[PDB]
């Protein structure tokens, strides 16, 4: 017993991410499936610590 | 000025064992600073700068820790070589530069 | 090379400095230390967050269904489900992804030009009185303390305050 | 490698001047800084003064500030140590450092360490 | 009296793929994908969802003598089965209209 | 602060001329007023327009029919039908409003840049005989007629001609 | 006039040279010809590339079916399967056109900021020892030979040792 925003088969996903990778079959409001591994934007600049 | 000491001062210890003596350091100086060699006869060398790498051509049995103020230095093992005055340097802040005060290590 | 890759004019970056993201390190006597522009920062977080901002809150949502189940005399419903479904799942894909790798160079142009132009702002601010060291170094001919140096911060400068001091600056050469 | 030489160590009364040039060989002279450092019999060592590239940038320790001057030569790649007015306290090793570089940040640590030399006063 | 430019770059392992080049390290991130999941169902719209156990929903429907457990259970929101539901109906025979009766009955009050 | 967050080198405008785009506010004895740089923006209307029409043009057209109706027996039709469309729906909604909203920074950004690239086409064609004033704005030290003010607006420009002019600046400092 | 409209600081271009994508034209005594930056070529045709190949790669494939038959008493079905084909085909056509569209300018835009650096970092590299002749060519006034003349194209350039002799290029104005 929980609060989920949606279910699958497997379990149930949180937060409010536009996409997931987990299973093609939900339940209720919550995002697409996406076959991709990963994927990210940035915010901050390239990490180069030192040469 | 920034002000730096270490403590305390005179240490003898079992050569191959560990040993480490603290330099304390006003304000912060960031991870900014550089530990000095200085044995019996010759003039200083370097070993870490930045608190986080050594330099080149330099055993690695040294370690450099430490954040801010609580800056630390410890040696997996002594030698015989490693017998030595030591120093510490904070470069943060550089219209001047402080060393420490040095300490000495001996055996016999 | 990675870092040639991008052939930038600012080196690798400093790790001392946590106020900001972009900032100065200005020395001088008895005034050492870094610094942070605070106009660029603030300007720079908006807009990139806000990007990621309108990605996520874009994805509006409904209530959906599963595949539902088919007897083994209405295949060609089965089929049609699938089609419609794999359908929309090629779409996604490509389309959420090319999204990120085609906007993940947009904030990245975005950080490296936010460099330059502020770099060139300290330039424009005082020309003759400053001399290339290297990657983005000027150096003082004259002498500015504190107060002064706030004023490269600031958009104020006095040029002919100190253009009589790099009549001196030129004696020396 | 790296190498440095030293001169112009002794004994100077107090009132005196003394110049001690300091050669470097090896590394890019024009591009890299030079500093000074001093070390009494027994105690640490307390830096005096660095200057960067192309003689634009001067600091002096607060200690001997207003009177020590310093100059550098491209040509000579060799380093100078102006100074007068000699204390009964000043009598101590100058060894030669390196400054890391110019252009970069992060700086203030020191690669190479020359010999130095032996400047004393008596009454 | 020196005044330098440059950009704040603290340590981090966080990676990001573009078009001009891939693996590329940077300082902060955030990403669109979610691959964790609890591994339990959970009560969704405020309303407990029924458990079939070892059951169908024709087997249940139709009143089959097991199944007696899941009577006390109204309202839900989803209805949850096993992959091989065996107890289903005794009386071997074929169950008229058995997909829509599985829809309408997926969300009742 | 709205001004602040793009940081522009320019003001706000002006509204006084009407004639173009991009213009400029040429000041000489025996002449004033505003001006038009005809070449800038015939060729940055096209463009943006094209922008524009490429993104109505490329909407194909086809006939459509509205959902069908289905009786109570064929509810898992319905429910086909509902997510076939609502899924086209979602689409559309993602994909359009991401268009305009990251074409809109593209076209924003291709004004700010025009205005540079012309304000370094006159830095460039004359560099020692003129001051900067300020925010775009610059100082002959020469005098210089309408007949000699065009050369600006036009690619032409005689530097020797008035270089030795520049002498008799150098002798005013 | 198409030249017009994009208005570059450089001309039409060169055919000479065939060994890279961006290069110099060194003229001196006893040497002439072309050359090329093999530091810009190669690092920028990976990335035009891998844009293609990101394009390219990204098309996820799977079996597909063709649009099934039905008799005419279940009509229905052909125009849902006609609705959920042709929405597929129009979101296609949309989404694949205005991406090479809209990546078309950005790769169009990337060779123009390409040339204008490389373009300031030869000025960079000397200021005061060469002549702004034109469009993107330089004069020096000192002598230099092929070995000197490489260091324009390295990094590195030792300005003292020819600032010198610019004192020379000063006595002949
Ligand atoms: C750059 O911007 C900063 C802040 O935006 C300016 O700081 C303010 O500068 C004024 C005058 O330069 C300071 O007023 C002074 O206060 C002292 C107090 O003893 C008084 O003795 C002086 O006669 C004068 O009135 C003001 O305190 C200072 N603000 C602070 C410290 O928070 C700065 O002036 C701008 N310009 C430059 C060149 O830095
Ligand atoms: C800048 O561009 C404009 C137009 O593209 C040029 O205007 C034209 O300039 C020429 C000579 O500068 C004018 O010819 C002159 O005509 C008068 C008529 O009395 C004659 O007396 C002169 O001897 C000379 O032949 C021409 O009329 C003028 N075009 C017009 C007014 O429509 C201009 O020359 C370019 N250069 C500069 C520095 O402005
Ligand atoms: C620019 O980059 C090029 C290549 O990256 C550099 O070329 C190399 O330059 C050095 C010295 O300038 C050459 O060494 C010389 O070799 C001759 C052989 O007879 C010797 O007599 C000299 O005393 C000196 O040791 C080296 O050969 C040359 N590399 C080649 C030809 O492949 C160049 O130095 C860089 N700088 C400039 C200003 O071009
Ligand atoms: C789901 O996320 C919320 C915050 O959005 C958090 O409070 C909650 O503990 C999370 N649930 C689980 C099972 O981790
Ligand atoms: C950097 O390293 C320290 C030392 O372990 C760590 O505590 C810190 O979290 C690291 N930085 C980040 C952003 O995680
Ligand atoms: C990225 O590079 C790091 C460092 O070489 C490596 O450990 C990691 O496996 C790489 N990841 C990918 C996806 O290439
Ligand atoms: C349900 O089925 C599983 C697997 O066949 C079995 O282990 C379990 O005992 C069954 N439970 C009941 C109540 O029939
Ligand atoms: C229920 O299923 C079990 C196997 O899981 C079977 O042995 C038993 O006979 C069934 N009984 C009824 C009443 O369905």
């Amino acid at each position: 017993e929980c609060d989920a925003k949606c279910q699958t088969p497997q379990g149930a996903i949180n937060s409010s991410l536009p996409f997931q990778n987990v299973h093609p079959v939900t339940i209720g409001e919550c995002p697409k499936y996406v076959r991709s591994a990963k994927l990210r934007m940035v915010t901050g600049l390239r990490n180069i610590p030192s040469i | 000025e920034i002000v730096m000491t270490q403590s305390p001062a005179t240490l003898s210890v079992s050569p191959g064992d560990r040993a480490t003596l603290s330099c304390r350091a006003s304000q912060s100086v960031s991870t900014e600073l550089a530990w000095y060699q200085q044995k019996p006869g010759q003039a200083p060398r370097l070993l870490i700068y930045g608190a986080s790498t050594r330099a080149t051509d330099i055993p690695a049995r040294f370690s450099g820790s430490g954040s801010g103020t609580e800056f630390t230095l410890t040696i997996s093992s002594l030698q015989s070589e490693d017998f030595a005055v030591y120093f510490c340097q904070q470069y943060n802040n550089w219209p001047p530069i402080t060393f420490g005060q040095g300490t000495r290590l001996e055996i016999k | 090379g990675l870092f040639g890759a991008i052939a930038g004019f600012i080196e690798g970056g400093w790790t001392g400095m946590v106020d900001g993201w972009y900032g100065y390190h200005h020395q001088n006597e008895q005034g050492s230390g870094y610094a942070a522009d605070q106009k660029s920062t603030q300007n720079a977080i908006n807009c990139i967050t806000n990007k990621v901002n309108s990605v996520i809150e874009k994805m509006n949502t409904q209530f959906t269904a599963v595949g539902k189940e088919f007897n083994k005399l209405e295949r060609r419903m089965e089929n049609l489900n699938k089609k419609v479904d794999d359908g929309f799942l090629d779409i996604w894909t490509y389309n959420a992804e090319l999204l990120v790798l085609l906007e993940n160079e947009r904030t990245l142009d975005f950080h490296d030009s936010n460099v330059k132009n502020l770099y060139e702002k300290v330039k424009s601010q005082l020309k003759n009185n400053a001399k290339e060291i290297g990657n983005g170094c000027f150096e003082f001919y004259h002498k500015c303390n504190n107060e002064c140096m706030e004023s490269v911060k600031n958009g104020t400068y006095d040029y002919p305050k100190y253009s009589e001091e790099s009549k001196l600056n030129r004696e020396k050469i | 490698e790296v190498q440095l030489l030293e001169s112009g160590g002794g004994l100077v009364r107090p009132g005196g001047s003394l110049r001690l040039s300091c050669k470097a060989s090896g590394f890019s002279f024009s591009r890299h800084g030079l500093s000074w450092v001093r070390q009494a019999p027994g105690k640490g060592l307390e830096w005096v003064s660095s200057i960067s590239g192309s003689s634009l940038s001067r600091y002096y320790a607060d200690s001997v500030k207003g009177r020590f001057t310093i100059s550098r030569d491209n040509s000579q790649n060799t380093l100078y140590l102006q100074m007068n007015s000699l204390r009964v306290e000043d009598t101590a090793v100058f060894y030669c450092v390196k400054d890391r570089l110019d252009t970069a940040v992060p700086r203030g640590w020191f690669d190479s360490w020359g010999q130095g030399i032996l400047v004393t006063v008596s009454s | 009296d020196t005044i330098c430019i440059g950009y704040h770059a603290n340590n981090s392992t966080d990676t990001v793929d573009t078009v001009c080049e891939k693996n590329v390290t940077v300082t902060h991130s955030v990403n669109l994908l979610e691959d964790s999941h609890n591994g339990k169902l959970c009560l969704l719209k405020g309303i407990a969802p029924l458990q079939l156990g070892n059951c169908s929903v024709a087997g249940w429907i139709l009143g089959n003598p097991e199944c007696e457990l899941l009577i006390s259970k109204e309202s839900w929101s989803y209805i949850v089965e096993t992959p091989n539901p065996e107890n289903g109906t005794c009386y071997p025979g074929y169950f008229a209209d058995y997909e829509e009766l599985r829809e309408q009955l997926s969300s009742v009050s």
